[PDB]
């Protein structure tokens, strides 16, 4: 098969500035009728592939021309002129020449912005759920930036893996910022025989994790 | 040229489902259908073609015992049956049309999802704490099908909030939110989280009040 490699994963810019996402495959991809078919498209949260580029090179009707496609052999890059806010969202890649079709691993175009570590937060289990057997420890890990964050939980000081479950927001509209949650879930039984609950947040704005814990005491 | 999806599916594990698509306007012009898989949160891949003209098609070889495409010439209306069905095949599936040597057009997708799971309302937890500002939430745990709808104050709380993704636990999905309000503010001016689960015909409230 032919294999597309989509750079770079994730790309923020600022309003205004110049965006190049590239993608290259892993062998020549000219149709037998001598066309390249390698196509860009837009894609937004819940919404189909919208079309950019086709051919390489070729605007589809009705895309503003600050986007353009180039490329040949091996290496193609789509860029757009004077990012604008309805641009961001993530990009794709797709070669048609050649069955089967395969596509790149997407381009996320996001908005820069300054560094900021996540607001931590730690939550014992509620009575509510206790009552009934169970014993969540949430952990929220709020407004930072950038995007890529480690969460770890320790028991009465021992690295815990079991039981964890992790959900992501996508960047926010008006800070810029990134969001997560964190949740480990035990059985009251458990939960009852220790003391130490604890969340850990590694981030790019210090090498020393943020911590935060409460003993049930 | 409008492609039209058939709607949303919720089917089990070991079943089978059929999807359909139907162009427009091509139309003395024919096309080639393509097919194409979007796992939530995932990128995209290809399932295969199919040519309506003469029943000819090509499918990925990773689809080739799962996916099979048919037609209907009266009504202009192709099929993705997707047997055998897995956790794996939850997913949205795109239908994409074009004539020879032209841009393609793109269906507005077709849910799956793949679960033996039954109506499940949310049991709904409380997040409240062991600076200026304060934050809360409320654990929304153990629920099916999605989606569920989640408020503070009845809506009328709504900047500082952040209401997460629902993840699967298990076989039931779990969501969180959490809200931030002035720590002055709090508990004097209350702070209630509302769910709502259209498919239970569910809607709960849980006031965050201050542990003991």
């Amino acid at each position: 098969d032919v294999l597309m490699t989509q750079t770079p994963l994730s790309l923020p810019v600022s309003l205004g500035d110049q965006a190049s996402i590239s993608c290259r495959s892993s062998q020549s991809i000219v149709h037998s009728n001598g066309n390249t078919y390698l196509e860009w498209y837009l894609q937004k949260p819940g919404q189909s592939p919208k079309l950019l580029i086709y051919k390489v090179s070729n605007r589809f009707s009705g895309v503003p021309d600050r986007f353009s496609g180039s490329g040949s052999g091996t290496d193609f890059t789509l860029k757009i002129n004077r990012v604008e806010a309805e641009d961001l969202g993530i990009y794709y890649c797709l070669q048609g020449s050649h069955v089967p079709l395969t596509f790149g691993a997407g381009t996320t175009l996001e908005l820069k912005r300054a560094d900021a570590a996540p607001t931590v937060s730690i939550f014992p289990p509620s009575s509510e759920q206790l009552t009934s057997g169970g014993a969540s420890v949430v952990c929220f890990l709020n407004n930072f930036y950038p995007k890529d964050i480690n969460v770890k939980w320790k028991i009465d000081g021992s690295e815990r893996q079991n039981g964890v479950l992790n959900s992501w927001t996508d960047q926010d509209s008006k800070d810029s910022t990134y969001s997560m949650s964190s949740t480990l879930t035990l059985t009251k039984d458990e939960y009852e025989r220790h003391n130490s609950y604890t969340c850990e947040a590694t981030h790019k704005t210090s090498t020393s994790p943020i911590v935060k814990s409460f003993n049930r005491n | 040229v409008q492609l039209q999806q058939s709607g949303a599916e919720l089917v089990k594990p070991g079943a089978s489902v059929k999807l359909s698509c139907k162009a427009s306007g091509y139309t003395f012009t024919e096309y080639f259908i393509h097919w194409v898989k979007q796992r939530s949160g995932q990128g995209l891949e290809w399932i295969g073609w199919f040519y309506p003209g003469s029943g000819s098609l090509n499918y990925n070889g990773k689809f080739k015992d799962k996916a099979t495409f048919t037609a209907d010439k009266s009504s202009s209306t192709v099929y993705l049956e997707l047997s055998r069905l897995t956790s794996e095949d939850s997913a949205v599936y795109f239908c994409a049309s074009h004539a020879y040597d032209k841009e393609p057009y793109w269906g507005q997708g077709t849910l799956v999802t793949v679960s033996a799971a039954k109506t499940t309302p949310p049991s709904v937890y409380p997040l409240a704490p062991g600076n200026s500002m304060v934050t809360l939430g409320c654990l929304v745990k153990g629920y099916f099908p999605e989606p569920v709808t989640v408020t503070w104050n009845s809506g009328s709380l709504s900047s500082g909030v952040h209401t997460f993704p629902a993840v699967l636990q298990s076989d039931l999905y779990t969501l969180s939110s959490s809200v931030t309000v002035p720590s002055s503010t709090w508990p004097s001016e209350t702070v209630t989280c509302n769910v709502a689960h259209p498919a239970s015909s569910t809607k709960v409230d849980k006031k965050i009040v201050p542990r003991d």
